[PDB]
């Protein structure tokens, strides 16, 4: 874990995140999909404590998709939010709490507008523009908060995620080996990949 | 807790209550499920005392359990939605643990072990209903059709009906379906699977409902006019 | 021991029914007949009240229609206090909805979980089930304006008009003979007082012996109004219409 | 009639009809024989087959090192109830590193059985049990019914025909109980005490069944081609 | 603070030949610098050709043992006097151990 | 009616017949008595020798309770077996808190609240036994007789069984000609002369005589059973007295 | 009514009494033991000519060295296979061995009166379990509702019972091969059954130390018919 | 042992009647006559004192009890049902309402809660129902005065005025022709003693009335002085003697 | 007809094992009666002992629940013990509780509620008793107060139970008609038990010895009961007058 970032834009939400799983003196893998799918247009990245994050993020997607075979309808990216943070703010009062960050990019299709939502372990919840978990915010926060338009296209939230990885990729200690990219728009969830 | 032992033996060796729901599936209007050379199709009878009906919200008479599997069902409603929210349950508890999507084999024993639990636990009556559970495997083309009844009891069939009637509609599939030669397209399915209803119904205007499932998560529900036409296109030809 | 003295109020007949719930339902047969007709621009619900006595405090009364959120009201047909039960139970699991997604609940999602507790008081328990029949109306952004029925079995269906309690039987022909889809709510309230009329068991309909309300987007813009009518409303509303 | 619904009800000259239709279903079970001398204590059973290809109905259970009985009736029953004894000498063992007399023994199936017989939704155990041992008083042999009485006797037997056995052992009384270190003349009493309990079938092989407990001889069960000896 | 664990000395030691096997153990049993007994055994036959010592903390060890002992009493009882073989008995001292993983029986055990 | 096929339902005349019926399985009992004497307690009962192949002295009916008590009864032998084991629980939580030994009427009323606690619910059967019990504490000797309704008195002499008329005018006759007092000694006879004579009732099979005793000065307070020379004493003091 | 747990005059329990019954009305299963192994075989008995009889699960694994076969109330089975399943697997995990075929028997057997007001019944089942352990051999039993079970030669359970029974009295010896038995089996269940025996609605399968337990083919198993009939018209 | 009655003893017979609540609702007709009477500035309700004997001290029982400082309530059926139901909703005011919110329940909500507690002895296991009906009387803010009526079943019904039990037709029918919206307190009380005289046969005191008022705050009756907003509690039993002085201009 | 089996409704809106409770009251066959003085409250209770072989010290129906309450039971004596452990219990745990001693009138409230339970619980049967419970109370002064099985309690001037209840009732009645006050007119306990006495004597028109009565006398600070002797004296007393 460590690494994952969000920027919402124009027409989608980008999320990117870190491909790295170290433990102890010993990078295991770097390939690792840090990421699950909750619903067709709402996508959960995640980042914390070794096993409580996958834990985590399958459970949540249990619950989401057992909602839609329910209702035969899918939850709006508030609404899911809304639904992870209370399954949050429940267990940080538990004998073991979770210990795990996320954010949550999804696509509403009632009002036809992208949604980023930052949550952490506490169950503290915002809407941003863009966001960030860890030690990254640190540098990305203040390049986006010059960088960044409201009206960019997913080329332009590309670009402007390029150059974020790039200024991590220069002053962070650690190798993290580079991201996984995903776009959520009106047509769903895909990956690029040649980032 | 009620703990009253409601199911019970009498002296011929029966189990009434057992026996009493399957009264209630009895009661229950039809529901048919034929399996072609590459889909299921489920048929279901909705009576027409009741005119004024909201169609649009109304709970549809065949539920999707997964993207792959579906349940009707015959007798007692409020009974079956509880079957039916346990059955998305494990669903979802099994893509967890296991990384796959249940088999059709697997859910219909699960949904067959939740109703013979009812049949020997203190303080609960079984359920007054019998299921059809219809789908495809993970990665397979082979089409599965399953029943399960109050009893516990399940088997798999190439072509089956329970409900009111249902002994007059399974005659005439079972001399109108030929294990040698299914079905082989979706078109000669639905039709063998509307005629079937189309010997117990009364008019085929929405009071038949027809779902086809095919592989890889493929199911669509028909509307009035498609079914229609079924209907529509099935009488001229009798008239001979 | 205590065996004796069951009356066993979940099992079969011979014939596959539950005693129980028809038994409820002949008691809801003789309760007040309540009726909901939904329109394209909203809903209608029509109740009229169990025989009244004149020193009966009219206007802080409550025996027929409540709320159950801003978006969702009932109409009440069997004992009153089996209802309030379940209302109460309803209103929470509004608020458990709305607190957990951060909108409001849906109509179907609401009124099957009040039907699945009616559901279990069937199947487990050994209690006797609840002698109520419920119509919901309500909106939510999905399928807009509908109505639906519970009844003690828990099993529930939707519809555009429909009556329960009292005369049901009358009601829904009546029902039946002047409904179109293209109805305004203005119509369909002369509607529902005009079967009332008809069914009653008394001599003539008046203001004090009903309850009545509304539901709709006759607000300012894009949202929905609930109006549970006055007594004076009532009787402002019987006069327009010439039954009285 | 109208009282015996459940073990909770007493008639109306103060019987309790279930412990007695309990009692009933002994006496259709196989006969088993129990006698004992001054050190040696000997279990005889006749065991019962359903047919000529099933095996024969095993009525001897070892309880302890020094102890175990046979069966009449209802043989789950037994099993339920020997395990209950089973505990009981190895609690006393564990905890106070000490045999379990063959009276307490008796006390605690009294107790246990008892409780059956005054509460709402159980029933009464559907087997006797005849329990044989040797302890720090010498040797020992118990009758249990399932009313809750324990008895202790030089002799008896119970199941189906079990009262030529109880007369013979009745008159060979002064005989027997003196046949002091000579196990194979004490199993010889039992084995002709058994068999006035047998009608139009004889003792063979893979039919009777011995269990011996004494002084310098640790509960054993005899079957099969061990039993030869005997016939 | 109560400390629930103590040293009782002493050391064992368990030798396979072809058709034979030993376990030996010194008799002494002792805390911090005294001696308990200069006799106390440690090393128990347990019962179908099996011997067993637990050494260690020795309330750990002589409950260790009390349990196998009855375990393999027990295996009679519910096996028909099967012989409990040194594979099985292994097995089944591991579960007994285990069963204890978070307040361990501080001993070392050799069958 | 109807009224007698469940426990703790009153009958129109406000009778428990279920207790009733209780109480005709103690009746059927074999006879067991209670003697009151001068500082303590003798207990008695017939014991029925059904077969030669019972062991003599090797089925002990009397029982104790803590080491100052001592309990018998008719009727049902395992439900006073479970009476007496409640009674031990009883009277050793007693001891625990209190220090001191259970007095007999304290303990007297833990068994009365417990019997009668069997006639609450229809989810328990009655006692099917008659206990005579007692002992001595610190206010002297005390002798109780308990009944399935959980009804206990104190007694001078007390008698239960099937031959508990014939025992009870025996009882009254001692009562009338010693109202100054019965040594213990002579209680432990007498004890035998009357169950002896109360098995004129149940005379088809002969019986055997068992007899315990608590005393201030003959046992120093604590429960005994009466065995060997002064068992046969009272043995020979019976025979002569039939006859 | 009446409790569950209740004595007959007669010193019965009503409801195993009548739990015995509805084992009377189900589908005919044998078992024959050897000395080269068990053989196990049911009539499947389809209810309908569309309904596939291959899903018709009458024989059943509980380990490598035990099988099942069941008559009666067939659902009320489900629970005592993933008891006997479960118990199976548990032995091997605590004493690194086989469990007995009896100890397995009687571990199941331990299920049945666990009833009364614990389940609401009795089972409806009767089963038939064979294997093969290291001290006793191959073996046959009989697992009651009564929580009684017998060791058999040779058994038959379910409506052609004693019809079947009384025919394995006389065919039974010891010396029997594995194929006379497999032949024996399906010899007798063609008397009983109702409809004509055919691979279809019939099921062999057997429990051998070398192979284990193996259900056989309906390709197999028509062999055997076909082999059965040849020698029955030879004399 | 153990409660074994987990199942009800309440359930619906083939005509759909609850046998129980229609034989608690007799038991209700065979109780002393109660009634309540709504004015316009307060409210009054009242009762006969049916004595035991004449050795008993009728002031010991109170058929009238206060529930909160501003409600009221009387009954008609049994007396032990009625006691232990006073008990229950004197409690429940207090821990789902004051112990929340700081301040006493409107009328309507206390009713409410009665109310529920009385339905559920019409469902639980191994209960029958409550066999009294409830008059509940009382003042609030923002509802003013309100009467209320609580059945066996659970139903409650607001009225401007009633009358429950023995002689409750003719009581009924009397109130119809007195009642109007114009009734001030003191006028109510005096239709209050003329009903219940119709119904009384033996003494008509007060000794032998029990009669309450939910009126004006009684600052007297506080206990305490201090804080302005607190100004006493409007229920207010009618003493014996206040009683047999409306007696005379009668 | 189940409905008299348990305590359901009947028909009429009867409680019968309540009624039939009732009956077991008098299944004693013995006469309580209580009053009070100016300064104490006495009890009688006729003592009837047929069996020689009872000790006649062990057979009572008086309990002294705390130091100021005592309790007299009309009904048989398991139901009666049963009732009297239980009041000592709540007394107990009142002063426990709330740091005074439980009011006889409280004490009567908490029995009768109780009792009103097992009227409406199925589980439970009522007992067959009527407990009168007496006191000096430190706020309302002498005090007596009956509970029964229908869980029915009231405060008395005076009052009497048993099967010849009604007797005593008026006889007790017309002389308060006479007196016109609520009490006995008299200063010493002694005197008051004697007019108890005396008044049972000729409501039921027996005489009576110093062992078929039993008296309890409830002052300010203790309750007690008065042992054979303390009655003899007191039965001369009325007989020399
Ligand atoms: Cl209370």
């Amino acid at each position: 874990m460590d690494i994952i970032l969000g920027i919402r834009v124009q027409d989608s939400v980008i999320l990117a995140s870190s491909k790295a799983v170290t433990r102890g003196i010993s990078v295991l893998k770097d390939s690792d999909d840090k990421t699950r799918q909750l619903s067709p247009h709402t996508l959960m990245s995640f980042a914390g404590e070794a096993g409580d994050t996958v834990q985590f993020a399958e459970y949540i997607q249990a619950n989401i998709q057992l909602y839609s075979i329910r209702e035969d309808y899918e939850l709006s990216p508030q609404a899911v939010s809304s639904f992870v943070r209370q399954e949050l703010a429940k267990s940080i009062r538990s004998r073991r709490p979770y210990q795990v960050n996320v954010l949550i990019g999804g696509y509403d299709k009632k009002k036809n507008k992208p949604e980023l939502y930052q949550i952490d372990y506490l169950g503290t919840k915002v809407e941003l523009p863009y966001g960030a978990h860890g030690y990254s915010g640190f540098y990305t926060f203040s390049l986006l908060d010059h960088h960044y338009r409201p009206d960019m296209t997913t080329e332009e939230g590309l670009d402007l995620l390029k150059l974020c990885v790039q200024e991590l990729e220069k002053r962070m200690p650690m190798d993290f080996k580079g991201v996984i990219v995903k776009i959520v728009d009106k047509d769903g969830i895909r990956q690029v990949d040649d980032f | 807790g009620y703990d009253r032992a409601l199911s019970i033996f009498s002296p011929d060796g029966h189990i009434f209550q057992v026996e009493y729901a399957l009264e209630a599936v009895k009661r229950g209007t039809c529901a048919v499920g034929v399996k072609g050379k590459n889909c299921v199709v489920l048929g279901c009878e909705r009576r027409s005392t009741l005119k004024l009906q909201d169609t649009r919200i109304t709970p549809s008479k065949v539920s999707k359990i997964d993207s792959h599997v579906v349940l009707s069902f015959s007798g007692l409603n409020a009974d079956s939605r509880i079957l039916i929210e346990k059955a998305r349950v494990e669903a979802q508890s099994h893509r967890l643990t296991l990384e796959d999507p249940v088999t059709v084999e697997y859910l219909t024993r699960y949904v067959a072990g939740v109703q013979q639990r009812y049949t020997q636990s203190g303080g609960v009556r079984p359920f007054g209903v019998s299921t059809l559970i219809a789908g495809f495997d993970p990665r397979d083309d082979e089409p599965k059709l399953y029943q399960t009844e109050p009893s516990g009891i399940y088997s798999s069939w190439s072509a089956q009906t329970i409900g009111r009637n249902s002994k007059t509609v399974r005659e005439f599939l079972e001399k109108n379906y030929d294990r040698k030669e299914p079905p082989a397209t979706v078109e000669e399915c639905v039709k063998l699977t509307v005629r079937s209803l189309l010997e117990v119904v009364q008019t085929g205007a929405k009071n038949i409902e027809i779902t086809v499932v095919k592989p890889d998560s493929d199911i669509v529900a028909l509307s009035s006019e498609e079914i229609n036409q079924y209907v529509t296109q099935i009488e001229q030809e009798k008239q001979e | 021991g205590s065996r004796r003295y069951d009356s066993r109020t979940t099992i079969f007949s011979p014939e596959g029914r539950l005693y129980q719930v028809e038994y409820a339902l002949e008691s809801i047969s003789h309760a007040g007949t309540a009726i909901g007709i939904m329109a394209s621009d909203g809903i209608v619900l029509a109740a009229e009240r169990k025989v009244t006595s004149t020193l009966l405090e009219q206007d802080t009364s409550t025996e027929k229609l409540y709320k159950l959120n801003d978006k969702i009201a009932v109409a009440v047909a069997g004992l009153t206090a089996d209802a309030e039960i379940l209302i109460n139970t309803a209103r929470i699991h509004a608020q458990n909805y709305l607190k957990t997604y951060n909108e409001d609940i849906p109509v179907e999602i609401l009124v099957r979980r009040l039907s699945d507790i009616k559901q279990g008081y069937t199947q487990h328990g050994g209690l006797r089930p609840f002698g109520v029949s419920f119509i919901y109306a309500g909106y939510d952004d999905r399928y807009g304006y509908q109505l639906y029925t519970s009844n003690p079995s828990g099993n529930y269906t939707g519809w555009k008009a429909i009556s329960v309690g009292a005369n049901t039987s009358a009601a829904q022909t009546l029902l039946q003979m002047d409904y179109k889809d293209d109805m305004k709510v203005d119509d369909a309230i002369e509607l529902a007082l005009k079967t009332l009329s008809k069914t009653t068991d008394s001599s003539a309909l008046t203001y004090d012996r009903l309850e009545f309300a509304t539901i709709r987007k006759g607000a300012n813009d894009g949202e929905v109004y609930q109006k549970i009518f006055k007594p004076q409303e009532i009787k402002d509303i019987l006069v327009k219409t010439g039954i009285t | 009639n109208n009282y015996d619904g459940d073990t909770v009800t007493f008639s109306p000259t103060g019987r309790l009809f279930q412990v007695e239709y309990a009692l009933e279903a002994i006496k259709q079970g196989s006969v088993t024989v129990g006698l004992r001398s001054n050190t040696h204590a000997v279990l005889v059973a006749l065991k019962r087959n359903a047919d000529e290809l099933s095996s024969y109905q095993k009525k001897i259970i070892k309880c302890d090192e020094h102890m175990g009985l046979s069966l009449a009736g209802l043989a789950p029953d037994a099993r339920v109830l020997s395990n209950y004894l089973r505990q009981q000498c190895n609690y006393s063992s564990l905890v106070f590193n000490r045999k379990l007399a063959v009276e307490r023994a008796g006390h605690l199936l009294c107790d246990k059985a008892q409780k059956n017989t005054q509460s709402y939704g159980g029933r009464p155990y559907g087997v006797g049990l005849l329990i044989i041992g040797y302890d720090k008083s010498g040797a020992h042999l118990l009758e249990f019914q399932p009313s809750g009485n324990v008895t202790e006797l030089y002799g008896t037997a119970i199941g189906a025909r079990s009262q030529g056995a109880k007369t013979y052992l009745e008159r060979t009384l002064d005989t027997f109980i003196k046949i002091d270190g000579n196990p194979d003349e004490l199993i010889k009493a039992g084995v002709e005490a058994i068999s006035q309990s047998l009608r139009d079938e004889s003792l063979t092989v893979d039919n009777l069944s011995i269990a011996i407990v004494g002084k310098d001889t640790p509960f054993t069960i005899y079957d099969g081609e061990a039993v030869a000896k005997y016939i | 603070q109560f400390n629930p664990y103590g040293d009782n000395g002493g050391t064992i030691l368990g030798i396979a030949g072809e058709d034979f096997a030993v376990l030996a153990g010194d008799t002494r049993n002792i805390t911090d610098y005294s001696i308990n007994s200069r006799y106390e055994p440690k090393v128990f036959d347990c019962g179908d050709n099996i011997v067993m010592s637990a050494n260690g903390f020795a309330a750990d060890g002589d409950a260790l043992v009390k349990r196998f002992k009855n375990s393999v009493k027990w295996y009679h009882f519910d096996h028909n006097d099967k012989k409990l073989s040194i594979n099985s008995a292994a097995r089944n001292i591991q579960h007994l151990l285990y069963g204890k993983r978070f307040f361990p029986y501080y001993v070392h055990t050799i069958i | 009616t109807g009224y007698d096929l469940s426990n703790s339902v009153f009958s129109p005349d406000g009778r428990n017949f279920q207790v009733e019926y209780a109480v005709k399985a103690v009746e059927n009992g074999t006879t067991s008595i209670g003697i009151k004497c001068n500082d303590g307690v003798v207990f008695a009962v017939e014991k029925l020798i059904t077969s030669k192949l019972l062991v003599p002295q090797k089925n002990v009916k009397i029982q104790v309770v803590d080491r100052h008590i001592g309990c018998v009864y008719s009727g049902l032998i395992p439900d006073g077996r479970h009476l007496v084991n409640r009674g031990r629980e009883e009277a050793a939580s007693f001891k625990k808190l209190y220090k001191t030994p259970i007095p007999i009427p304290a303990f007297a009323d833990r068994l009365g609240q417990y019997v009668q606690a069997h006639t609450l619910y229809n989810s328990v059967r009655p006692f099917g036994v008659s206990t005579i019990f007692g002992g001595v504490d610190k206010n002297g000797a005390h002798l109780y007789m308990l009944e399935p309704s959980g009804s206990y008195w104190g007694y001078k002499g007390a008698a239960t069984g099937k031959g508990r008329q014939s025992a009870k005018a025996e009882l009254e006759k001692l009562v009338d000609h010693h109202p100054e007092g019965l040594s213990a000694r002579e209680a432990v006879k007498q004890a035998a002369k009357i169950i002896y004579l109360a098995h004129e009732d149940n005379k088809e099979k002969d019986f055997e005589l068992e007899i315990s005793w608590c005393s201030l000065s003959e046992t120093n307070g604590l429960h005994k059973f009466v065995k060997g020379d002064l068992l046969q004493e009272a043995i020979d003091f019976a025979q002569k007295e039939i006859n | 009514d009446r409790g569950v747990s209740t004595f007959s005059p007669e010193g019965r329990l009503f409801q195993v009494e009548y739990s015995l019954e509805a084992i009377k009305l189900g589908s005919t299963a044998i078992g024959i033991a050897t000395k080269e192994g068990v053989v196990l075989g049911v009539e499947k008995r389809a209810t309908s000519p569309l309904l596939e009889s291959d899903s018709i699960e009458k024989i059943v694994e509980i380990d490598r060295h035990i099988g099942c076969a069941m008559s009666g109330l067939t659902a009320d089975a489900r629970s005592m296979i993933e008891h006997a399943r479960t118990a199976a697997v548990t032995h091997n995990l605590y004493y690194d061995e086989d469990i007995n075929v009896e100890s397995l028997t009687q571990s199941v057997c331990d299920l049945a009166l666990r009833f009364g007001e614990l389940m609401s019944r009795p089972f409806g089942v009767a089963l038939l379990i064979a294997g093969h352990d290291a001290d006793d051999g191959y073996q046959l039993f009989h697992a009651e509702p009564s929580g009684t079970f017998y060791r058999y030669n040779a058994k038959a359970i379910g409506s052609g019972s004693e019809g079947a029974q009384a025919e394995l009295l006389n065919e039974w010896h010891s010396s029997l091969t594995l194929k006379e038995a497999e032949l024996l089996v399906l010899k007798i269940l063609k008397q009983v059954m109702e409809e004509k025996l055919d691979e279809n609605n019939a099921q062999l399968s057997c429990i051998t130390k070398q192979d284990g337990f193996k259900i056989y083919d309906n390709e197999k198993t028509a062999e055997l018919i076909k082999e059965l009939k040849e020698k029955e018209a030879a004399e | 042992m153990t409660d074994r009655y987990s199942f009800s003893l309440t359930t619906f017979s083939p005509s759909g009647k609850l046998g129980q609540i229609d034989y608690a609702l007799t038991a209700v007709k065979q109780g002393v006559t109660s009634l309540g009477i709504k004015a316009t500035n307060g409210v009054v309700i009242a009762t006969e004192k049916k004595s035991s004997s004449p050795l008993a001290m009728s002031e010991t029982l109170s058929k009238v009890s206060l529930l909160t400082p501003d409600i009221g309530a009387v009954y008609s059926g049994m007396g032990p049902d009625y006691r232990v139901l006073v008990d229950k909703s004197r409690k429940v005011a207090h821990t789902s309402y004051k112990r929340i919110y700081g301040e006493y329940p409107p009328t309507k909500l206390l009713v409410s809660e009665v109310a529920k507690i009385m339905q559920e002895a019409t469902q639980s296991g191994g209960v029958r129902p409550f066999g009294v009906s409830l008059l509940i009387a009382g003042h609030d803010e923002f509802n003013g005065f309100s009467l209320y009526q609580v059945d066996p079943s659970g139903s409650y019904f607001p009225w401007k005025a009633t009358a429950i039990g023995k002689g409750s037709v003719a009581a009924k029918t009397f109130l119809e022709k007195r009642w109007n919206d114009e009734l001030e307190l003191e006028d109510a009380i005096h239709i209050a003693l003329l009903t219940l005289k119709e119904s009384v046969e033996g003494e008509f005191n007060g000794d032998t009335i029990e009669l309450a008022i939910i009126g004006d705050e009684n600052p007297d009756l506080l206990g305490y002085t201090g804080i302005p907003t607190d100004k006493g509690p409007r229920f207010r039993k009618l003493t014996s003697q206040e009683i047999n002085d409306r007696l005379e201009a009668l | 007809g189940y409905d008299r089996h348990i305590t359901i409704f009947s028909p009429e809106g009867r409680l019968y094992q309540v009624e039939y409770a009732f009956k077991a009251t008098n299944q004693t066959n013995i006469n309580s009666l209580a009053v009070r003085g100016k300064d104490c409250t006495v009890v009688i209770s006729q003592k009837k002992v047929p069996d020689k072989l009872l000790d006649p010290t062990t057979v009572s129906y008086i309990f002294c629940i705390s130091r100021t309450i005592g309790m007299v039971v009309n009904g048989p004596i398991p139901d009666a013990r049963n009732a009297a452990l239980r009041a000592k219990a709540e007394a107990a745990e009142f002063r426990y509780k709330y740091g005074y001693d439980m009011p006889c009138d409280v004490l009567a409230k908490r029995m009768a509620n109780l009792s009103q339970i097992y009227t409406q619980r199925a589980y439970m049967r009522p007992l067959g008793v009527i407990l009168t419970f007496v006191s000096v109370d430190e706020e309302l002064g002498p005090s007596i107060y009956k509970t029964d099985p229908a869980g029915y309690y009231v405060g008395y001037k005076a009052t009497a139970t048993g099967p010849k209840q009604q007797e005593i009732t008026t006889n007790l009645e017309n002389h308060f008609k006479k007196s016109k006050i609520d009490h006995i007119n008299e200063e010493s306990w002694e005197k008051v038990v004697e007019f108890a006495i005396t008044h049972m004597i000729d409501a039921l028109g027996t005489e009576f010895s110093k062992n078929d009565l039993e008296v309890g006398v409830a002052t300010k600070d203790k309750f007690f009961t008065l042992s054979a002797e303390n009655i003899e004296e007191r039965l001369v007393a009325i007989a020399e007058q």
